[PDB]
């Protein structure tokens, strides 16, 4: 996969990494709140009152 | 010597102002032949619904004859010279210039002061030019792309006088009387509103005391853009002409350095280019490739305070909906992933569009009338070049996202645009869900 | 380049069946009821599917 | 400065003028063109003039086309009848690269089968948007037409050529017209030794006077084109003088003596001698002007006339008779004195731009091997004298003549009603 | 067919207990498995394409 | 070398393409380069690939082999498509080496 | 002079735009100029 | 006969922020795209 | 006229995936079995649903 070790893709990696965290953390937050994991809830201020 | 070096030893451009207003520019060149020419301030956006067609009308029988030389004779003594004379009359200016032997600067302004205070309206010459005026507009018709763009005004600047067109609608030509004509010259063709402009074989000394001369005895609404389309189906044309743009900034906007890379990033191809699959723009590439467009352009006119940014192609029945998707996917790559080497290619691009068009008497002559006008000074090409390299794949990006990402386009379709995506498609491709 | 939706087999089938099909823009609500059928038969399957596991 | 000319020992003319421009300019102008084709390989200039951006063995058409779209630059080729002008043209720094390029274009091409097959649709393309406009349908059936041989050849393939140019073709055109003495590389904005030194690395390995064509033999024709057009183009013309010759200069002031074009937009061109004598019979849309060819060994001189269909005869024939009666001696001192101007002034706007003065330079590097100044063109234009005009009048009414119509015809004159 | 042989030797000793030797031949056979479908395959073909001259 | 020689003959003979009278650019996977390398190939070359390729198809289609004396031999089988698929992998190595900038 | 620029109308009678490969071709002074007056 | 053509009038579907054609969109354009994204994003929480 | 095989939705459908398919000459038994696997799959649906009568 040489053909994208480049500066190129270097730069697109840079412009596309904030986009990327931001789909991470509504994934993160989507699982959390689907699952109902509690291990997190518990530090969210006013979900914590449930459980 | 450098580009740079080359670019510090352009003539400046000499500028005064008559005590009327008049501003008298100029820049020598030390040739044997020299533009001068007449811009005015003038055009359909300071029209009313009542006389949409005064600019195209007055600016049509401006030649005919005036209050001193009447009839033809104005034509012979040019013609005697040799000098060309020319005029035209956009959305917002109006220009009468002559191409001429420095030596024959004095009578070539004399003209021209003669064309643009003594016009002579004479009714005969009304009524001809109204019947020229009329067949114009239907042969006017024919042209599919002045059609488009004038189809992308209407739309886009609905209940504006960007709306309407110059040459105005055919019941107005009709109805323009003299009275009508006088009164828009009147108040349009005045000293503070007018820019005597001249390059080549000029001296700024001359061509002023020439102003001083004979322009001395002269007279001492933010438009809104709206996202809409005009769809014209005609399946009887061969092809397909779309124009989409969106609302872009006015000519004193920075912004309008950056967006230009941009177009010059996204480019221009034709059918016959043949640059063909090997095109830097990956646009033009899949266009050449995928024989999905006959020829596609961008565009960024600009106006007072607002302006159309976008691109206009010729597609066949079945492509139109394909190229719109490139197209749009290109904008949004520019709002999103722009990265440094395709910047540099489209400010080399721009560079090159700036240096190369202005190669030319009449080319210096109506940059120095049309800044003069918009900027209300000359941009010397040392700071175009700067402006340029201040442009980067971040100020590229953060522009486009202003201009492009999610915004309300005007579309303008012509032919059998049956395949056009629908308006809430293409806005939905105005954006991007990845993003 | 091409478009993956116009282009990919499956994809193909989709934008042609519901994405790109052309539709007449004057049917009513009475249209409605067709793709509500075949909520109701996936809903069927789904709902009734879960009643086998303890029927 | 001013010009840079010089003469290389193998016949290879290099010119160069430092005006200290932003942009920098470099042209290769060939004596090689549709002239320099037989009715074996019809259509290879074409094909030529098309294959700017193939593969070459310096760079590949990828690394042509991005490099020269990297800096911004632009390579053109305008192919004449009797002349092929390649030219890029970009920034002042980057000049050199799009020097190699336009180097490798043209001193080691290399037609790949795959390629040139590629590219074969082009000819069918460029030229229905070249025939787009009904003047260039007209001026090739004028010249094959006017001419047996040599300027007989048009400017674009025929039809039953554009599939049938093959790789081997291009190259005997290449190896047999490209070369050192049939070239000449101008510049602007390019430094004089840089221009040699690109030069004595590129465009020495061919030998000078590569295959040269025959004489153009006059052939007094006619091709009359019915293509049920509303509006009818005919162009009548008789064998002029070549170019360079004093005769020449003496029917380019007749030319402008008849109007060879508006010089005031919707005027009714009133200076314009064909113009008022077409009009005051004919009160139909029409358009009327002098057609002037010069050729190396040849010319045409005549008229061109846009007319209606049904009022096309009698356009022709006052434009004839206002050529016969100037002919004849009714022609005026300051008439002729207006066209000299006319003619100095259309010569100097013409060289007033980048494009023109490098095409002019070109064209008198490539015909008589000198560079003459504006001055000494001036001179000579203004060196015509009334006697002269009225004998170029003369020959042309006393000549044999060569028409080409398209339009609805019908009622268009032939050659021999004239 | 060593990885084909292999694979019938996972499912005879799948077949079998687990007792002393079986415990090592499937580790052996899982290990062989593994080895020829990710390492020894590639190489061979490269062996064979620089045998083609290619 | 010669040992080297020996063992491709060798391989060669095994690789028994050659029984059914192809060569060895006929074996090769068609993927993007391949087929453009066919599709450059001159017209006399892109007839005799396919012939010899339909012929190879035919005899696996009966499990039959050509004649011992008609299989291609190893001095003089030719690499007939080697040079096009060099210049089309060279190509596609100069665009993507362009992409990286 | 020694172009076939003789007129501004008819050379450059058919020149396509385009970039990094543009081919044009000049006949000679063809009309067609002022023509536009009139439909 | 394309000149004779005019856009009809829209200002009776036209919201009240861009009603009047001497003042820019630009400034309005957010506050119309919020409320539109509004409407969806809370379509979007509830189901 | 037309051929039902070629022109009817669901025959060219089939037509187009069983009749007509352009298929390569040379291919062995060791073909067979995908064939074979929607036998089975078939059979095992048969057969299947059989025995869901009684248990
Ligand atoms: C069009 C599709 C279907 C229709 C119209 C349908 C209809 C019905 C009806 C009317 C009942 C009677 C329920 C009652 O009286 O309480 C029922 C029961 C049942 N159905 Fe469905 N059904 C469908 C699909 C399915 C599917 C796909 C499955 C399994 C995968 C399924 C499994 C069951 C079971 C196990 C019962 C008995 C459980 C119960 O009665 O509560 N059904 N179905």
């Amino acid at each position: 996969l040489s053909r994208f070790l480049g500066p190129r893709y270097r730069e697109l990696a840079r412009n596309w990494i904030p986009t990327a965290s931001m789909w991470g953390a509504v994934g993160a937050v989507g699982l959390v709140w689907a699952t109902d994991w509690r291990l997190i809830l518990d530090w969210v201020p006013y979900i914590n009152g449930k459980f | 010597a450098t580009y740079a070096q080359a670019l510090q030893s352009v003539p400046e451009t000499q500028v005064s102002q008559l005590d009327n207003g008049l501003r008298v520019a100029s820049e020598q060149s030390s040739q044997p032949t020299c533009t001068v020419g007449v811009w005015i301030d003038a055009g359909s956006r300071y029209e009313n619904e009542k006389n949409n067609g005064a600019g195209y009308f007055v600016e049509h029988l401006a030649f005919k004859g005036t209050k001193n030389r009447p009839g033809s004779a104005l034509e012979k003594e040019v013609e005697s010279m040799g000098a060309h004379l020319n005029a035209y009359s956009t959305r917002e200016h109006t220009a009468y210039y002559i191409k001429a032997l420095s030596k024959d600067l004095p009578k070539a302004v004399e003209l021209l002061a003669d064309i643009v205070q003594n016009c002579s309206l004479e009714d005969s010459q009304i009524e001809k030019e109204r019947d020229v005026i009329l067949q114009e507009l239907q042969e006017n018709d024919s042209s599919m792309r002045d059609v488009v763009f004038d189809y992308l005004h209407a739309t886009a600047f609905q209940g504006t006088p960007l709306a309407q067109s110059v040459e105005g609608p055919s019941e107005n030509v009709r109805k323009l009387s003299r009275a009508d004509l006088t009164e828009y010259v009147s108040q349009h063709y005045k000293a503070p509103r007018m820019v005597l402009a001249a390059a080549g074989g000029v001296e700024h000394r001359q061509l002023l005391d020439l102003a001083q001369k004979h322009f001395s005895s002269l007279s001492g609404t933010p438009c809104r853009f709206t996202g809409s389309e005009i769809r014209h189906r005609d399946d009887a044309l061969p092809l397909a002409h779309v124009a989409i743009a969106v609302e872009g900034p006015g000519w004193a906007n920075p912004d309008n350095v950056p967006l230009q890379v941009a177009n010059a990033i996204i480019g221009h191809y034709d059918s016959t280019y043949g640059g063909g699959t090997h095109m830097s723009s990956t646009l033009a590439s899949v266009a050449a490739t995928r024989k999905l467009c006959q020829s596609f352009q961008t565009f960024n006119i600009c106006y007072a305070e607002t302006g159309l940014l976008g691109a206009h192609f010729v597609c066949d029945n079945m492509s139109i909906d394909d190229m719109m998707f490139f197209l749009q996917g290109q904008w949004m790559r520019l709002c999103t992933s722009a990265t440094e080497s395709e910047v540099v290619r489209g400010k080399n691009i721009l560079r090159n569009a700036l240096v190369s068009h202005l190669d030319g008497t009449t080319p210096v002559c109506e940059d120095i009338g049309r800044s003069l006008l918009t900027y209300g000074r000359r941009i010397p090409l040392a700071e175009w070049e700067s402006r340029i390299a201040e442009v980067d794949a971040s100020v590229v990006r953060e522009v486009c996202s202003k201009y492009f990402y999610d915004q309300c386009p005007a579309v303008a379709g012509l032919g059998p645009i049956e395949q056009l995506p629908d308006y809430n498609r293409i806005r939905s491709g105005m954006f991007w869900l990845r993003f | 380049m091409t478009n993956i939706r116009k282009s990919h087999p499956l994809m193909k089938i989709i934008n042609n069946a519901f994405i790109d099909l052309p539709a007449p823009s004057n049917i009513s609500s009475w249209w409605n009821f067709g793709s509500l059928l075949g909520i109701c038969l996936i809903l069927q399957i789904l709902t009734g599917l879960f009643l086998a596991m303890h029927y | 400065q001013d010009l840079e000319f010089t003469r290389l020992p193998n016949g290879l003319v290099i010119a160069s003028l430092e005006n200290y421009a932003p942009a920098s300019r470099i042209g290769l102008f060939i004596k090689a063109g549709s002239r320099y084709e037989d009715s074996n390989n019809l259509g290879t200039s074409h094909l030529l003039r098309l294959a700017s951006s193939l593969t070459t063995k310096g760079a590949s058409s990828f690394k042509i086309t991005r490099g020269i779209e990297a800096v911004g630059g632009k390579l053109s080729v305008t192919s004449t009848r009797e002349s092929m002008a390649y030219t890029v043209e970009c920034l002042r720094d980057d000049i050199e690269i799009l020097m190699e390029f336009l180097l490798n274009v043209t001193a080691a091409p290399e037609f790949r089968r795959w390629e040139v097959a590629a590219l074969q649709s082009q000819l069918r393309i460029d030229k229905a948007v070249a025939f787009q406009n009904p003047q260039a349908q007209v001026l090739e059936n004028l010249h094959a037409a006017a001419y047996r041989n040599a300027l007989a050849n048009s400017l674009y393939c025929p039809d039953y050529r554009i599939g049938k140019v093959t790789p081997d073709q291009l190259h005997y055109y290449v190896q047999n017209h490209f070369t050192s003495a049939r070239m000449a590389l101008i510049g602007l904005g390019v430094s004089h030794p840089v221009l040699k030194q690109v030069a004595e690395r590129f465009l020495n390995m061919r030998g000078g006077l590569g295959l040269s064509g025959a004489k153009a033999k006059y052939r007094g024709g006619e091709i009359r084109d019915q293509n049920g057009d509303s509006l009818v183009h005919a162009a009548l013309v008789a064998e002029s003088a070549a170019t360079g010759s004093a005769e020449a200069n003496a029917f380019s002031v007749l030319q402008h003596v008849l109007g060879a074009g508006p010089h005031v937009k919707r005027g009714s061109n009133a200076t314009s001698s064909l113009y008022q004598a077409v009009a005051k019979g004919v009160h139909q849309p029409f358009d009327v002007s002098a057609f002037n060819a010069s050729y190396s060994d040849s010319g045409l001189f005549g008229i061109y006339t846009i007319s209606q269909a049904a009022s096309a005869g009698d356009v022709i024939k006052s434009a004839y008779d206002q050529v016969k009666t100037i002919a004849q001696g009714n022609l005026s001192n300051t008439d002729v004195q207006a066209a000299k101007n006319k003619l100095k002034a259309g010569y100097l706007m013409s060289v007033e731009s980048s494009e023109g003065f490098l095409d002019e330079v070109g064209s008198q590097a490539l015909v008589a091997g000198s560079y003459v100044q504006p001055s000494t063109v001036l001179q000579q234009i203004d060196s015509v004298a009334d006697a002269d005009v009225i004998n170029a009048a003369k020959k042309f009414v006393s000549g044999r003549k060569s028409m080409a119509a398209s339009g609805n015809l019908g009622h268009t004159p032939f050659v021999d009603e004239l | 067919w060593m990885l084909v042989a292999d694979l019938i030797t996972l499912t005879w000793i799948g077949g079998q207990p687990v007792e002393h030797p079986f415990i090592i031949i499937g580790q052996l056979a899982s290990i062989l498995y593994f080895l020829i479908i990710l390492v020894l395959m590639p190489i061979t073909s490269i062996i064979e394409n620089n045998l083609l001259k290619w | 070398s010669k040992w080297l020689e020996g063992i491709r003959k060798w391989y060669y003979n095994a690789a028994g393409f050659n029984k059914l009278g192809l060569m060895r650019d006929d074996t090769i996977y068609e993927d993007d380069d391949v087929k453009e390398a066919i599709r450059r190939l001159p017209e006399n070359l892109y007839n005799d690939r396919v012939f010899r390729i339909k012929r190879a198809l035919d005899l696996t289609m009966r499990q039959q082999i050509l004649p011992k004396e008609q299989w291609t031999k190893y001095e003089e089988d030719k690499f007939y498509l080697e040079p096009y698929l060099k210049e089309v992998i060279r190509e596609r190595k100069e665009r993507e080496e362009w992409a990286k900038k | 002079r020694h172009v076939v620029c003789r007129f501004p109308l008819g050379p450059f009678c058919a020149g396509v735009v385009g970039h990094a490969a543009l081919p044009a071709t000049s006949e000679s002074p063809v009309l067609d100029a002022k023509r536009s007056f009139l439909c | 006969s394309h000149t004779d053509i005019r856009v009809p009038d829209f200002s009776d579907y036209r919201r009240a922020e861009v009603l009047d054609s001497t003042k820019s969109s630009k400034e309005s354009s957010d506050a119309r795209k919020g409320f539109s994204y509004l409407i969806t994003a809370t379509t979007t929480v509830g189901v």
